[PDB]
RNA sequence: AAAUACCACUACUCCUAUUGUUUUUUUACUUAUUCAAUGUGAAGACAUUGUCAGGUGGGGAGUUCCUUUAGUCCCUCGAAAUUUGAGGCUAGAGGAGAAAAGUUACCACA
């Protein structure tokens, strides 16, 4: 969804990431108590789960597009 | 143009069944929707016609599947209530 | 309890978690009335020096 | 007081989905094993807690005047209409929302239609006749309505041109005083 | 309002002690009780459950009470003491039935 064409397609294509946002929100606590966070040019294939978590959180809270449109409730 | 409800037009049996119709000017028994599952199925249908047209076949299938699952859970809960009130 | 059958560990952990929840609640009521602006933190720096490790429900539990 | 029937629930949820995105959020269970339910007193629908409805059951029907939040009224012909009392729930779950300046917020509070001369922020990709909750520049829930044109048409529209049609504003609290 | 000298009574409020009764809260333990099994284990005096008095009942089944007025100053409850309030009685006036119905010098459209 952070690809440009998908971003412009968003409304027409009905591409909603609410499921992924909610899943990350519900899994934060389990990942926090997970003991294997640091047991580890690519943009997806990253070997460390904490690196993956920062990529997810950066995409959610600080998206490249519409950075000044993020819901304050989500941010808080 | 005048409404089919205003005009005394009889109901006609088609592929969509008329069912057991109710006599005119009499007590149409009120069935109440206060269950969380019944609200879920009505809500799922409402959101279906609100969203409408989807290009993705899998997305359309998932919309239909969530409506089907809502109906399945409603039927299960109603049958369970029937059993509960028939035995105990 | 959907494992093992170790009811001893089960009861020990259930009482542990109950006391942890009670202590968290206790902190809720005594912290609900503390001002913590980011340029004024006198109350939080003077929060609970005057209470000893046996008054808390978890203190009673541990002792 | 009584629960809503199937047709009544369908109509109420049709209006509510016309103005909102998520409705399972409204009917979802809470932490204490409680949920929000729908009730009807006289010709008005009330969005209420189940616990509150059950505890208010003891009040006589002719002496119960309000309960929870008044969501609207079912008309004589069987049509549901929302209210400025129902504005808050639309605020938590608004689909389309339009911001106005102070010089347009005061007219809207007087009961006028929103104009692009009053608008100061838009919602991108808004269909012609959709559901838009009207805010001021301080994100204060001010009202709700249906917009008259799409975003592109409103942008290319005359500065003195109707963009949204008013249905409810916060000035009705000065009606019922 | 009440006036103090004199000397008599009981009426509350706050404390103490033992020569005693109950009720409530917290905590502890199993015998009340709850759950699992078959040819004994866990929780716990809390839940659950039951009986009466009631409130609501647009849902299910069956059939076709309050308010005002005038009166005897006739009775009960509540209040204040040197008088009231609410009920009670006599007989006028208000409130086929959850499908919908009636109504408006009002609004919009036609």
């Amino acid at each position: 969804l952070e690809g440009q064409d998908a971003h412009n397609a968003r409304s027409d294509l009905h591409l909603d990431l609410s499921f992924f946002i909610t899943n990350l929100y519900r899994s934060l606590l389990s990942l926090s108590l997970n003991p294997d966070l640091e047991l580890g040019n690519n943009k997806i294939n990253l070997q460390t789960t904490t690196v993956l978590l920062l990529r997810c959180l950066t995409s959610v809270l600080l998206p490249p597009w519409n950075i000044r449109s993020v819901p304050p409730i989500r941010l808080a | 143009v005048y409404s089919e409800k205003e005009l005394g037009i009889p109901q006609l049996n088609t592929v969509t069944p008329v069912g057991v119709t109710k006599p005119k000017g009499k007590k149409k028994g009120k069935v109440f929707v206060d269950d969380r599952e019944s609200m879920n199925t009505i809500l799922a249908m409402v959101e279906a016609e609100k969203q409408g047209q989807i290009e993705s076949k899998i997305m359309r299938a998932r919309q239909l599947e969530e409506i089907r699952e809502a109906r399945r859970i409603e039927a299960e809960k109603k049958e369970a209530e029937r059993k509960a009130l028939l035995e105990n | 309890r959907k494992g093992n059958k170790n009811a001893k560990l089960g009861s020990s952990l259930v009482v542990l978690v109950q006391k942890l929840e009670m202590n968290a609640k206790f902190i809720e009521e005594r912290r609900a009335k503390v001002d913590f602006a980011p340029k004024d933190r006198a109350q939080v720096d003077a929060f609970l020096k005057d209470l000893e490790w046996e008054k808390t429900p978890l203190g009673a539990y541990v002792v | 007081m009584r629960p809503l029937t199937d047709q009544e629930m369908k109509i109420v949820l049709d209006k509510l989905a016309n103005y909102m995105t998520d409705l399972k959020s409204l009917i979802a269970p809470l932490e204490d094993g409680d949920r929000y339910v729908f009730r009807m007193q006289k010709d008005r629908v009330y969005y209420v807690k189940l616990s509150i409805a059950n505890i208010a059951t003891c009040v006589a029907r002719d002496k119960l005047l309000s309960l929870g939040t008044c969501l609207g009224k079912m008309t004589k012909s069987g049509k549901f209409r929302l209210h400025i009392t129902a504005l808050p729930i639309l605020a938590q779950n608004a689909r389309y929302k339009i911001w106005v300046k102070d010089n347009g917020a005061q007219p809207f509070l007087y009961g006028s239609n929103i104009v692009k001369a009053h608008v100061g922020r838009w919602t991108e990709d808004c269909p012609e006749h959709s559901g838009c909750v009207v805010y001021n520049m301080a994100d204060i829930p001010l009202g709700f309505g249906v917009t008259a044109r799409s975003t592109a048409e409103a942008r290319r529209l005359d500065p003195t041109g109707i963009v949204c049609f008013r249905q409810a504003d916060c000035g009705e609290y000065l009606r019922d005083e």
